[PDB]
């Protein structure tokens, strides 16, 4: 179904590389490759709300 | 109460006594007089305080989101979560209502004890000088001036220095 004008869809997958391990991507098409990785800075708490801060 | 002196033989309370929780009200030659007893009143207040200091300013544990209000989680896991949470709510609701009944039952009897402890202590000071009618009163059988009354309050009453006089009026 049309969402933002496109009837195609991208499926986002994820894994968590442990330190010193290696991830490998074989692909001959239909790939959305990561440019940058992401690391967690510490601890926090998330909530869901609709009120003033 | 459990010790029957908050409803047993003290018929009613004294709305005028705002000095404390428990107290004395005497009658003698010089006239009327009302004073509160600190050592008792504070003994119950220090006790209610213990309860409050136990139920208030608890440092509860940190919990995180497992649900999603904006993008509902999968159904089968959403039900195990809704189910589990509903069950814990039963426990705490039960634990909350039961704890208060336990505590409120205790506090209400606890106050009795402080009344009976005061009453049954004053009676021992007046060993054979007085008799108790049974309304929470002590019929004194000697001249007890307003200094003799205050003697009872701070526990300086020397039963011996009135005994022979009191025992006389007691038997005639
Ligand atoms: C990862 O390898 C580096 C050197 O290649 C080493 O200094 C480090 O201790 C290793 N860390 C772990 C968790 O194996
Ligand atoms: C779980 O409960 C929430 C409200 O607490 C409700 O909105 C949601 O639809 C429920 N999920 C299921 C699968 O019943």
């Amino acid at each position: 179904p049309q969402v933002n004008g496109l009837s195609g869809r991208i499926d986002f997958h994820w894994l968590m590389l442990n330190p010193n391990d290696t991830v490998t991507f074989s692909f001959n098409g239909a790939f959305i490759a990561p440019d940058r990785a992401s690391f967690l800075r510490g601890k926090s708490m998330g909530i869901q709300s609709g009120v003033q801060v | 109460g459990l010790f029957g002196a908050i409803a047993g033989f003290i018929e009613n309370g004294w709305e005028g006594l705002i000095d404390g929780w428990y107290g004395f009200r005497h009658q003698n030659a010089q006239g009327e007089g009302t004073a509160a007893d600190y050592k008792s009143t504070q003994s119950a207040i220090d006790q209610i305080t213990g309860k409050l200091n136990r139920l208030i300013e608890k440092t509860n544990q940190q919990f995180e989101l497992i649900d999603n209000e904006f993008n509902e989680v999968e159904k089968q896991i959403g039900n195990v979560i809704n189910w589990t949470r509903d069950s814990i709510t039963e426990v705490w609701s039960y634990n909350a209502e039961l704890l208060v009944a336990m505590e409120n039952q205790h506090t209400i009897d606890l106050a009795d004890s402080e009344m009976d402890k005061l009453y049954e202590r004053v009676k021992r000071q007046l060993r054979e000088n007085a008799e108790e009618d049974g309304t929470g009163c002590f019929e004194i059988f000697h001249k007890c001036d307003d200094d003799c009354m205050a003697s009872i309050r701070n526990n300086t009453y020397d039963h011996s220095k009135y005994r022979e006089e009191a025992m006389q009026n007691r038997i005639q």
